[PDB]
């Protein structure tokens, strides 16, 4: 379950650097 | 759904994924099948990824967000695996499908804005 929860987390992360129409201001 | 089919679509953004789905598969810009969208992915032709969050065993399709990242193309789950295989043309489950690119289609324009729903998501 927290393995599932850190997973969601990094996802996050990684979707606003690496594919945001935003992601230079999320850099 | 499986807390791993992150992000998730609500039901208004799944319909809206899902007639871009429709109108892809019209355009004859759509592949179907986890190992087809991993293969568009590696040719630098996905524009978008969509995901099932009730295809079990879930981990089968982990790979796909990470690829995705690496690739800068956007992703996302929607609920129903039913539904995505419906809007990709087919009377069968689809638990991954990718929208791939054509210069001369409305198709790039709609992601562009369904990217921002779904970063509004996060």
């Amino acid at each position: 379950d927290e393995d599932v929860k850190k997973w969601r987390e990094e996802r996050k992360k990684m979707w606003l650097l690496k594919i945001s129409n935003n992601k230079q201001k999320h850099m | 759904p499986n807390p791993k089919a992150f992000p998730l679509a609500d039901a208004a953004l799944t319909q809206q994924i899902l007639d871009v789905v429709q109108q892809a598969a019209n355009l004859r810009q759509l592949k179907k099948g986890a190992n087809e969208a991993t293969k568009t992915l590696n040719r630098g032709i996905s524009e978008f990824i969509i995901m099932a969050a009730d295809c079990e065993p879930i981990e089968i399709l982990l790979h796909l967000p990470l690829l995705c990242e690496d690739k800068n193309v956007p992703y996302v789950f929607v609920p129903s695996r039913v539904a995505l295989g419906r809007a990709c043309g087919v009377s069968r489950p689809v638990i991954a499908a990718s929208i791939t690119t054509n210069d001369a289609s409305a198709i790039k324009t709609q992601i562009y804005a369904v990217k921002d729903k779904i970063e509004t998501l996060l």
